């Protein structure tokens, strides 16, 4: 989440990131419940106050909210104890932020994201962009290993594909920022633009990438002014599930049919409908590719036709249980690398080695009755060194 | 979400008395503080919405239905609209010596129906917790008791909190009003430091008000008096028609003219 | 009374 | 014909889409498959029309699946639906048009009907035809000449070769008409049989009877109805309506007894007018007309006792207005099918509840008797309450380690006796039976292996029944199960699924299965479908458990066996583990007991 992203930052980058225009407001909106109230209170104070007052300024009931808010805002470093006055820079910027100082766009965003997903999947016809391809490859969801041949899709790629559009896009942009730092693009400058959206060379390239993703559209031959789409700021279902593992999806966009075929066997394709079967072959194929039953169940639930919404649960228990059992059977045999021991002359030495392995985290499994254990190869060197040291 | 409504009692007689006195506090600063409070309320969340009403002896008018200084566009629009409308209202006003007491019941009625309209229009998916941050600035009128009580009971039934913020005077009617609906009652004695009071006592919404320490409520004197005297009375002799608190047993209450039968 | 068994009322699969 | 990048066939360039597709709830695939919506407001009308012109293959709650064939279209024409009368409404209902392939198929199937009619008179089968060109171009192959015994043109045909000629015509594209004009028939006098007002006909029964009697002439076909739905009542009503000599064919002594009881109960026909042409007992079969007999006797191939020979000659000589055949799924058998040609009947109605089998001989029924007239909707009956709602479940029992070791180690087929008898399933069935016994639910345990059935029954001291069990003891055990409160469970063998009149049971556990037999699965499931006096559909009072052993061939057999039930719509819920099993004390709680059971299994040989 954005809270995680901002928490994973240093004070030096934090205070700089607290730009005047928007950041002080975007980070404010993050404040879940109560820290908003304290920020407004001590927005006008130039004198720090004791911590005991903040501690006792919440009733005995629901105190956990007080501690969690205080910890979150301490991590954000909005104030300093100074002994709890807010940062002067943040105070000034917030005062300046507080009385101081479309139908075609959404369709465009939808179409651009749909073509991006088409390229992500093995679609023969898709938008071509070397920068987009390499960006997705380095995002960790795609690997090519051969420039001549089109890149394939890694295990994480299918999991990313089956995610919902909001979370999918949010994770994609998170990876974009993480790779932006690696490629050398300043993180603060690009990050501030995202906050400003919800209200230089690097800026131009970043806006080009955002437009390629479909969040923004200049509409004027790449002019300075931009009109963000709905997705920039941050629908009914169509699948009907039977009790015989049969899916009838009212899909016209090829993306939905491809997503369903990823874990189901297609039987018929009507102009406004498609029939597929969820069989062991397809489900285990998806599981081997890397998906887990949770993603499939969530995908079918979110794309649930209104007809089956009346019944509770929406997805039939037999279908859900069958999918879960199919995924479990694949991982019945759990493989874990390790090194076995044999010929323990005395159990005292074995117990001492067990205690050492437990302390170091090396041990994976132990058997007192048989006087043996298993250690991962990483800890094999450590235990071997201990044995040599005697 | 939350729909806040600021009912400012901008009585020209009293505020101009302050202006003549040349006191530190002024109606301009009061309007600025109210503006800051509304801006902070909307600052709290996007879904939150606000409105403003100004009271005058004649009538009450709504003060509220790019980034030149690098400002948020919506709050900039709020600032401009409120400033222009308040200046217009204060600049233009007829003179009527007979009527000088500030009017508040009508303003609160306008508020209540406005909240009802917004509650009807808003989607049923999101629940709205409306509030009325009344800011009195002058003594109330005796003749307004009945209508003010009607609107207070309507607010109680409709579940709106009347947070009174009287200053320079303690209106027993207004404290009684907010007590009925459970709204907070704060009497700021330091007018220059009024805005700090808003950002603590009033600003937090009903959702978080319970889980927060706020000044204790003031004792309310639910007095009763006979229609003869207007003096406190502990025993009242009401009839079945007037429902009027009277002085002492009488053959017939004047306001009724009923043919009471002795016994 | 005459309520259905637990293992039929809710899925017994570990998920 | 066109295949997309995926498995599904492509029809983007095949047929168009109607603009008012949302209004139209019907789909039409080129292969003949039709997908109807159960949520559309016109669902009832669409269901009636699609049932009239097509046979269901899958009817889940939301989207029903039908497929039409030549036999279904012939049945539609028999009930009197013309090619236009069906195709115009099909196009109107269809939300994506009608492919030219289906159009031409419907036209050809409808036109190729009624040209050739088969009528039996004076013990002679004449192939009548108003059009003579049909016969002129039908006498090309020599089989017709060799078969034939050595306008409105008709010729006599040999009795024995009727089946061969009929199956030949089916692929010759000239189906024969078996309609019986019982209304206009003076050769055989009508029998004094009437339907008493006491009998009550349910709406689905009336609909099936109407589809059979689409016109004044009765149609010969197969009506599939659940055993608890009153198929016996439907057959009795059909015979009463026919008002001519009726020969009912059961499959066993219990079947013939039940048929006689149903006849007496629901028909005013006198007792003396009904006979039981049965070896165990007879009631002067030649004396009266309405007869009940058995396939085994009528098709008996070996020596015939003199009295039975006289009766058989009388039956062959006489002509029957109606030939009712219960449990038609066994008809395509050699001896059983020989009975069709052995006996003469105008219309041979067929009744059953599990019209499914592995060998592709079910298709032969379409010509052996006729097209499948009606097939009751099990889900709709459940909703209407005519049939008790069933909470179908499959209890997965993990196989014990040693048992799995021997099972996998041996490549022989002792596994049938091994995995059917494992400690985990034994404990599971014991715990389930205990839970239902304390719940006052009647239990009917099933097991194909008599050895395993006997072992389980002795270990649980319960009254197991099986083939060579004495009839008196069988009746005593059934009476005790029905009446004695102290006992509420009976362990029946395969004989149970064949034919019986057993009391309604609240649960049905199946520890073992004969194999991938949809017939057996449906037959055993039908036992608990008996609706209670005042139950409710949503209460799920009836339960069916099909215990299976994990990681064994039993899983494959169960999955292949539940196909018919899932097609009907029943959702089999999987139960990996049962709550309270650990706390409850059960047999085989120690390694030693499993060891002795394994040793006994190994010594079984
Ligand atoms: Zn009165």
């Amino acid at each position: 989440n954005l809270q995680e992203f901002l928490g994973g930052l240093s004070p030096g980058v934090l205070d700089r990131l607290y730009g005047h225009p928007a950041t002080c407001l975007a980070v404010f909106r993050e404040l879940p419940s109560l820290a908003k109230n304290w920020v407004m209170r001590m927005l006008f104070l130039e004198q720090p106050l004791p911590q005991a007052a903040v501690a006792l300024w919440v009733k005995k009931e629901f105190s956990k909210a007080q501690e969690e808010s205080t910890g979150l805002l301490s991590g954000l470093r909005i104030w300093h104890t100074q002994l709890l006055i807010l940062n002067p820079i943040f105070r000034q910027n917030l005062r300046i932020a507080l009385l101081g100082g479309v139908p075609s766009l959404d369709k465009y965003a939808e179409e651009r994201w749909e073509v991006v997903l088409h390229f992500m999947v093995g679609s023969p016809s898709a938008a071509v962009s070397q920068d987009l391809a390499q960006l997705l490859s380095q995002a960790g969801l795609m690997k090519s290993t051969e420039p001549g041949e089109p890149p394939c899709i890694t295990s994480a790629g299918f999991q990313f594909l089956l995610l919902d559009t909001p979370a999918q896009l949010w994770y994609f942009m998170l990876q974009y920022l993480q790779t932006a730092q690696s490629r050398g693009m300043d993180l603060v400058e690009i990050l501030s633009f995202l906050f400003q959206l919800s209200f230089s060379d690097s800026l131009l390239n970043f806006l080009q990438h955002l437009r390629e993703f479909g969040l923004v559209f200049q509409r004027k031959r790449k002019s300075r002014r931009y009109y963000p789409t709905r997705l920039a700021i941050n629908q009914p279902g169509f699948i009907v599930v039977e009790t015989n593992y049969r899916l009838y999806a009212y899909t016209e966009s090829e993306l939905q049919i491809a997503l369903i075929a990823l874990f189901s066997e297609m039987l018929y394709r009507f102009p406004n409908m498609v029939v597929a079967q969820v069989t062991r072959e397809s489900v285990q194929q998806a599981i081997a590719s890397g998906i887990t039953a949770q993603q499939i169940i969530h995908f079918l639930r979110t794309r649930a036709h209104p007809v089956m919404l009346k019944q509770t649960p929406v997805l039939p228990p037999t279908i859900t249980d069958q999918i879960r059992l199919w995924e479990l059977e694949r991982d019945r045999l759990r493989f874990t690398e390790g090194v076995l021991y044999n010929q323990f002359l005395s159990q005292v030495d074995f117990e001492l080695l067990l205690a050492h392995a437990r302390e170091l985290g090396v041990l994976v499994f132990e058997n007192s009755a048989k006087r043996l254990m298993v250690v991962t190869p990483a800890g094999h060197s450590d235990v071997k060194r201990f044995w040599k040291r005697q | 979400l939350n729909l806040l409504v600021i009912v400012v009692d901008a009585n020209p007689i009293w505020w101009g008395k302050q202006a003549l006195k040349e006191s530190q506090f002024t109606l301009s600063k009061c309007i600025d503080a109210v503006m800051v409070l509304g801006n902070s309320h909307l600052f709290m969340n996007r879904s939150n919405k606000l409105a403003v009403i100004a009271s005058h002896i004649q009538e009450s008018r709504f003060l509220y239905p790019g980034s030149k200084d690098g400002k948020y566009e919506l709050l900039t629009s709020a600032n401009e609209v409120i400033v222009e409308e308040i200046k217009d209202l204060m600049t233009k006003s007829d003179i009527k010596g007979q009527h000088t007491e500030t009017l508040l019941a009508g303003s609160l009625a306008k508020a209540l129906c406005y909240i009802h309209r917004m509650n009807k229009e808003v989607k049923d998916n999101q629940e709205m917790k409306s509030r009325i941050l009344v800011i009195k600035a002058a003594e109330d009128s005796a003749l307004q008791y009945m209508n003010f009580m009607n609107v207070i009971f309507a607010a109680q039934k409709q579940n709106i909190l009347i947070d009174a913020c009287v200053l320079d005077s303690d209106s027993g009617l207004l404290q009684q009003a907010c007590d009925i609906t459970g709204g907070l009652y704060l009497k700021v004695p330091q007018m220059p430091s009024l805005l700090q009071y808003l950002l603590w006592v009033f600003l937090p919404d009903q959702d978080q008000r319970s889980q927060l320490i706020l000044p204790p409520p003031v004792h309310v004197d639910y007095r009763a008096a006979c229609f003869c005297h207007r003096n406190l009375i502990e025993i009242g002799y009401v009839c079945s028609v007037c429902l009027s608190i009277f002085c002492n047993f009488s053959p017939i209450c004047t306001t009724c003219e009923t043919a009471f039968k002795i016994s | 009374a005459k309520e259905r068994p637990i293992w039929l009322r809710e899925s017994t699969v570990q998920g | 014909t066109k295949v997309d990048e995926y498995g599904a066939k492509d029809y983007r360039l095949q047929m168009p889409l109607k603009d008012d597709h949302t209004s139209r709830p019907l789909w039409v695939a080129p292969d003949g498959h039709i997908f109807l919506e159960a949520f559309s407001p016109v669902y009832k009308y669409a269901q009636d029309f699609l049932v009239a012109i097509a046979e269901p293959v899958c009817r889940p709650t939301h989207v029903h699946e039908y497929k039409l064939t030549a036999y279904s279209l012939y049945a539609a024409v028999s009930v009197g639906l013309q090619t236009s009368d069906i195709t115009e409404y099909l196009r109107k209902l269809s939300k994506t048009g009608v492919p030219d392939g289906i159009m031409q198929f419907i036209k050809l199937c409808t036109v190729s009907y009624g040209k050739v009619k088969l009528v039996l008179k004076h013990n002679r089968y004449f192939v009548e035809s108003c059009h003579p060109d049909v016969i002129q171009h039908l006498l090309q192959d020599p089989v017709i000449r060799e078969c034939r015994l050595r306008q409105t043109v008709s010729f006599e045909v040999k009795q024995e070769m009727i089946e061969e000629l009929q199956k030949r015509c089916i692929h010759l594209e000239y189906p024969l008409l078996a309609e019986y004009d019982f209304r206009n028939d003076s050769v055989n006098p009508d029998i004094n049989i009437d339907l008493k007002p006491t009998a009550v006909l349910r709406p689905y029964q009336e609909k099936s009877l109407r589809k059979m009697f689409g016109n004044g002439r009765a149609r010969s076909g197969v009506i599939v109805l659940p055993c608890g739905a009153g198929k016996s009542l439907v057959g009795v009503t059909a015979a009463c309506t026919v008002r001519k000599r009726c020969l009912v064919l059961g499959n066993s002594a219990v079947s013939v007894e039940q048929w006689k009881a149903q006849f007496k109960m629901w028909s005013t026909i006198d007792d003396s007018q009904i006979c039981r042409f049965t070896s165990d007992a007879k009631d002067k079969p030649i004396g009266c007309s309405v007869a009940i007999s058995t396939y085994s006797m009528l098709g008996h191939t070996t020596k015939r006792s003199w009295e039975a020979e006289r009766v058989m000659e009388w039956l062959k000589t006489q002509e029957w207005g109606l030939m009712i055949l219960d449990e038609v799924h066994t008809i395509p058998a050699k001896m059983f099918r020989r009975v069709l040609t052995i006996v003469q009947a105008h219309c041979k109605l067929g009744l059953t509840a599990t019209l499914v089998r592995e060998d592709d001989k079910i298709v032969d029924l379409n010509f052996l008797i006729g097209p499948k007239l009606y097939e009751a909707n099990w889900m709709e009956l459940q909703n209407n309450g005519y049939i008790a709602k069933v909470q179908c479940a499959e209890v997965w029992c993990p196989m014990s380690p040693e048992f799995y070791r021997e099972y996998v180690a041996i490549k022989t087929k002792k596994r049938i006796l091994l995995y059917t008898m494992n400690p985990n399933k034994f404990r599971a069935c014991q715990f389930l039976i205990k839970f239902h016994e304390r719940r006052n639910d009647k239990i009917i345990v099933f097991a194909d292996n008599v050895f395993a059935l006997k072992e389980y029954a002795i270990r649980l001291n319960k009254p197991y029944i099986y083939g060579p069990t004495s009839q008196g003891e069988r009746m005593q055990i059934l009476q005790n199960f029905k009446h004695n409160p102290k006992i509420n469970t009976i362990f029946i063998s395969k004989v149970g699924d064949t034919s019986f009149d057993l009391p309604e049971a609240n649960v049905l556990i199946q520890i073992s299965s004969h194999g991938g037999s949809r017939r057996q699965e449906a037959q055993r499931l039908g036992r608990v479908l008996r609706a209670k006096k005042g139950m409710v559909a949503e209460e799920y009072n009836a339960f069916f458990y099909s215990l299976v052993s994990q990681d064994t061939q039993e899983m494959a057999y169960s999955t292949k066996r539940q196909r018919f039930l899932v097609d009907q719509g029943y959702s089999f819920k999987v139960i990996t583990k049962l709550a309270g099993m650990e706390e409850e004390d059960l047999a085989f709680s120690t390694k030693e007991e499993q060891q002795q059971l394994l040793q006994k299994v190994l010594a079984a040989t």
